[PDB]
């Protein structure tokens, strides 16, 4: 559910606020439990780190490991 | 009898080059004099003879302007590229992000005032078109480039003396523009 | 001692320790090639167009980049550097999609001035004829990816000089764009301000004032003239460009003072709207 | 059982191709003219801004190419919902003028006065411009300087002399002064005494051999042209169509056009075939140009192309001229009346003025921009959404619709001149004299 990954990815966002810094490890956790970046998670990082969305999808795309897309 | 054998064609033009060639109005009279014009859109020649100065304009969209950029390649020595559509691909460029059947369907069938409950598409006696529209320096062998949208009349003249006079040019930089 | 002294093509040329050669030649009259490089932005490092050499040493160093360094000669024309910056120029024209014909900017385009000056007449490479998107979604900013240097010189300016962080740089690589917030087209940002900072900063023609198309060029004004803008009390310094009586272009001098020149929506579109009540 | 191809047709603009199919007896049965070239124009326009098609539509042709930049103007100006001012309607009308002075002037000195001096029969290497400055130099230079008179209207106006910027989407970018109008003005003696002697020229050559230079390539149809009020005009107006025996049938408002006109599409060429709708195929074909325009056309606005048009309607019945060869006389008529609108043009206060732009904040979503091409009728349609960005682009350009005459008269010289086989190169020229006669822009027709 797209309400479910909001408070998902806040318990993952949660040890890294007002930390200068850990933004592609919260992506890699938020690969590991979803396998890909949804648009609403993405958002909520952005919300949640006040991190613009032009950052955070900047650098979701451009790592190959990560997808934007639910993979097969 | 000291005569030039200047002969120009269009490829996919849009006649705005030979329009520019012939806006050289009292630099034509005085032209004339100095070159007989052989196969040419403005003159009766069906056929290419062996030349001195070949002439092409517009890119390579169908089966025959190869064929004739050939041609004009093997029966001349110094070949003259006119206008960005010759030099650059041009303006026919913008059809290459659709593929040729999407352009032919949608330009013969799609557009509005069209009535054809078969589905023809222009395919017979006329030649096909390339898949990718590209400058004719993809098919033959330029000698000089003149780049524009279309060239001025000056940078025309300028290279019919440069290559009358014997020396390959190059359109100096005051003087090139794309458009 | 904070007063070095180069020579760049013969010239003795002035400066100071702490600036790079580009700003050591700007700074006296001598010119350099430069397409990534704006005034009241940090270095970026991109076109590799401000290449520039040394007696002695082979290699090739960034003019915009490198700091100046007393006693060094500096070379910026010769056989070899015309030959690299063609190449690069011919490279950018064969990747992209341009189409100087109906180019808004196609007489005040840095990139088609570059090119001209290096006489590039053909460009040597196979014409990738690849499929970029052209955004015009926002009714008052176009963006034609098909233009693209990427100098970075848009997501520089909606960053450090706006604040409205709304571009970005996508996928890496030869796939590299300018993107909005989260890839969505200009329209649906709302981290957008409507500033107009990415059309004065970008030297293309790919972000566009469309109102305005054809007649902004500033290679065809009639006068320019400087003022301030009436609107607001922050007052910014204008550039007004004139055209048969017409105010087609409002462009913010003081890249120098924190403003950075970016002028507000109504600065630089209600002005020009205005004369043609 | 075999074929004669006179490809490529010379002296025409654009790719043409006249094939002929002679049968066993070795007699024609069937022709062919066959456009060759396309490029898209309809297809790979979408996806960009509106306001920037008055310049890629000028790439349609360069011997046209302000006709195409006005038409666009006027879609983007009802897309704008805009009524221009005064002043940059008679710039528009000014530089049109100008086309048209320019495209007729080339189209009779350039294309098509060697067959009209030297007879069908002349030698190839001599039937040119060359040849003509060489044996007739003072009408040539006459016909240069008519082009010149044209060209330099439009490049004062427009920047250029080929693919000019003049027209935005709201009204006109510059105004004439009064040093250029002046200069204008006094190099309009001289062309009108061009237009007369080429007037003269035509005359004497088709009184000369009068009656079977009547029924070369002659066939009755309907006629379409632009008018106002019951004036011939080139800029607005309405479209009307005539009968071929001169009764009005659907005169009606330039932007009804897909209620009254329909493209049929026939697989031997990339040129299609309008016709007026209700009629069908092939028998709502018409024709267009000077010939289709002074015979719709009840009458003239100026005074020396009145004296001149009332002896073209003394030629043939109920004022409509059907002789495919007087195409000539009546495009010099045009040129004529061209020169006299310019006379009136620069004697108005308007022509020097400043108020010439309507700018607005509003996007419909359709846009028809229809005028007066010297070779036809223009329609440009363009549909945009709420963006500004095009969706769709309908274009019918002049010798489209003159597709369909131009076979029928191909295909009766064709049975009329060729005997049998060893055909000299006196049928040929006939057979591209046909076409010469409608002198098509065949890169505006496969746009
Ligand atoms: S470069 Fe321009 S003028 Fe020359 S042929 Fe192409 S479209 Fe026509
Ligand atoms: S951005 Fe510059 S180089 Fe590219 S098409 Fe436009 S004018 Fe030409
Ligand atoms: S209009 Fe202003 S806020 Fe929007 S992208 Fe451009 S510079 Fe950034
Ligand atoms: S949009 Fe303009 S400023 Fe931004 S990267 Fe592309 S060329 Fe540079
Ligand atoms: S440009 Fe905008 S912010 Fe600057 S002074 Fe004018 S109204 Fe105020
Ligand atoms: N003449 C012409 Fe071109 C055509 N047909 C236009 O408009
Ligand atoms: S301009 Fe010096 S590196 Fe980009
Ligand atoms: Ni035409």
């Amino acid at each position: 559910s797209t309400v479910d990954v909001v408070e998902k990815v806040k318990e993952i966002v949660a040890p890294w606020k007002g930390k200068q810094g850990g933004l592609i490890p919260i992506l890699q956790e938020v690969q590991r439990e979803l396998g890909y970046l949804p648009e609403e998670a993405l958002l909520t990082i952005s919300r949640e780190l006040k991190m613009p969305k032009a950052e955070v999808y900047g650098v979701a795309t451009f790592y190959a490991q990560f997808h934007l897309k639910p993979r097969g | 009898m000291a005569k030039a054998k200047v002969a120009t064609f269009w490829l996919e033009a849009c006649a705005g080059c030979h329009m520019s060639f012939l806006d050289l109005d009292e630099r034509l009279i005085d032209l004339f004099q100095n070159v007989e014009i052989l196969f040419s859109p403005i003159v009766d020649a069906k056929d290419i003879p062996n030349i001195d100065v070949g002439v092409l304009s517009g890119g390579l969209g169908n089966v025959e302007e190869v064929e004739l950029a050939k041609k004009m390649r093997e029966r001349c020595k110094y070949l003259v590229a006119w206008g960005d559509c010759a030099v650059f691909g041009g303006i026919n460029c913008m059809r290459n992000f659709i593929p040729k059947d999407v352009v032919l369907r949608e330009g013969y069938i799609e557009t509005a005032s069209t009535v054809n409950p078969q589905g023809i598409v222009p395919s017979e006696d006329i030649p096909e078109l390339l898949p990718r529209a590209l400058p004719i320096d993809y098919e033959v062998k330029v000698d000089v480039y003149v780049p524009g949208c279309p060239p001025d009349a000056d940078t025309i003249y300028y290279v019919f003396k440069e290559l009358l006079a014997g020396r390959v040019p190059k359109v100096p930089s005051e003087m090139m523009r794309y458009d | 001692m904070k007063e070095i002294t180069l020579t760049i093509d013969g010239k003795v040329c002035k400066g100071v320790q702490g600036d790079t050669i580009l700003d050591v030649a700007n700074k006296n009259d001598v010119y350099i090639p430069t397409l990534c490089y704006q005034k009241g932005l940090t270095p970026i490092g991109a076109c590799r167009m401000c290449v520039v050499q040394l007696e002695g040493n082979p290699k090739m160093l960034p003019s915009c980049t490198t700091p100046a360094q007393d006693g060094m000669v500096v070379v910026t024309k010769n056989e070899k550097l015309k030959d690299y910056r063609r190449q690069i120029l011919e490279l950018l024209f064969a990747g992209r999609n341009h189409f100087c014909m109906y180019c808004s900017q196609s007489g005040d385009c840095e990139l088609q001035r570059l090119a001209i000056e290096h006489e590039m007449d053909s460009v040597r490479f196979p014409y990738l004829y690849e499929d970029f998107e052209v955004d015009a979604t926002d009714p008052n900013l176009m963006m034609d990816h098909n233009r693209c240097v990427l100098c970075q010189r848009c997501i520089r300016t909606c960053s450090e000089i706006v604040g409205a962080h709304t571009l970005d740089l996508e996928r890496r690589g030869w796939q590299a764009k300018v993107i909005a917030d989260l890839g969505k087209r200009l329209r649906e940002s709302d981290t957008c301000v409507n500033c107009g900072a990415c059309a004065q900063s970008c030297p293309t023609g790919t972000i566009t004032i469309r109102e305005f198309a054809y007649r902004g060029r500033r290679s065809e004004c009639d006068a320019v003239v400087e003022s301030v803008c009436p609107l607001c009390a922050v007052g910014c310094k204008i550039k007004t460009y004139v055209r048969t009586g017409s105010i087609v272009r409002v462009e913010g001098t003081g890249v120098e003072e924190p403003d950075g020149g970016q002028l507000c929506h109504m600065g630089r579109w209600w002005l020009p709207e205005s004369t043609e009540r | 059982v075999f074929k004669l191809e006179i490809n490529p047709v010379t002296r025409i603009e654009g790719h043409g191709k006249i094939t002929v199919m002679l049968d066993e007896s070795g007699h024609v049965r069937e022709t062919r003219f066959h456009v060759t070239q396309y490029r898209g124009f309809e297809v790979f326009t979408h996806g960009r801004d509106f306001r920037e098609m008055p310049v890629i539509t000028p790439r349609i042709c360069g011997i046209c190419p302000v006709s195409h930049h006005l038409a666009s103007a006027k879609a983007c100006d009802e897309i704008l919902g805009v009524t221009i001012t005064p002043a940059a309607h008679k710039l528009r009308e000014l530089m049109h003028m100008g086309q048209i002075v320019q495209s007729h002037a080339l189209s009779f000195f350039h294309l098509s006065s060697p067959d009209i001096l030297w007879g069908f029969d002349a030698p190839v290497k001599i039937r040119n411009v060359a040849g003509l400055v060489d044996r007739y130099p003072e009408l040539a230079k006459k016909g240069i300087m008519l082009r010149k008179f044209g060209q330099e209207i439009i490049k004062t106006l427009g920047g250029k002399k080929i693919h000019p910027w003049h027209s935005i989407p709201g009204g006109v970018n510059r105004s004439l002064t009064p040093q250029e109008r002046d200069a204008i003005a006094a190099q309009l003696p001289e062309m009108k005494s061009i237009a007369m002697e080429a007037i003269k020229l035509i005359k004497d050559y088709l009184q000369e051999g009068g009656e079977e230079l009547k029924e070369f390539a002659t066939l009755d149809t309907a006629y379409m042209g632009l008018v106002r009020d019951g004036y011939l005009e080139l800029y607005d107006g309405e479209v009307r169509i005539k009968a071929p025996r001169g009764r009005i049938l659907d005169q009606f408002d330039p932007k009804d056009y897909l209620d009254h006109i329909g493209e049929h599409v026939e697989p031997w060429s990339y040129l299609k075939f309008p016709f007026y709708k209700a009629l069908g195929f092939p028998h709502g074909s018409y024709r267009v140009g000077p010939l289709a325009r002074l015979n719709a056309a009840d009458a003239v606005s100026t005074p020396e192309a009145s004296k001149e048009f009332a002896l073209y309607k003394e030629m043939g019945e109920d004022g409509i001229v059907p002789y495919t060869l007087y195409y000539h006389y009546a495009r010099l008529i045009e040129a004529l009346y061209g020169l006299e609108r310019i006379e009136q043009l620069l004697a108005d206060p308007d022509i020097t003025s400043s108020d010439l732009r309507v700018t607005s904040k509003e996007i419909n979503p359709e846009g028809i921009g229809v005028i007066e091409a010297p070779r036809g009728t223009l329609i440009h349609h363009y549909q945009v959404n709420e963006s500004g960005v095009i969706t769709k682009v309908n274009l019918i350009v002049a010798t489209g619709h003159n597709n369909f005459a131009m076979n029928k008269g191909v295909e009766m010289v064709a049975k009329k001149y060729i005997t049998g086989t060893n055909v000299p190169e006196g049928v040929f020229n006939r057979l591209e004299h046909v076409i010469r006669a409608y002198d098509p822009c065949l890169s505006c027709s496969t746009h």
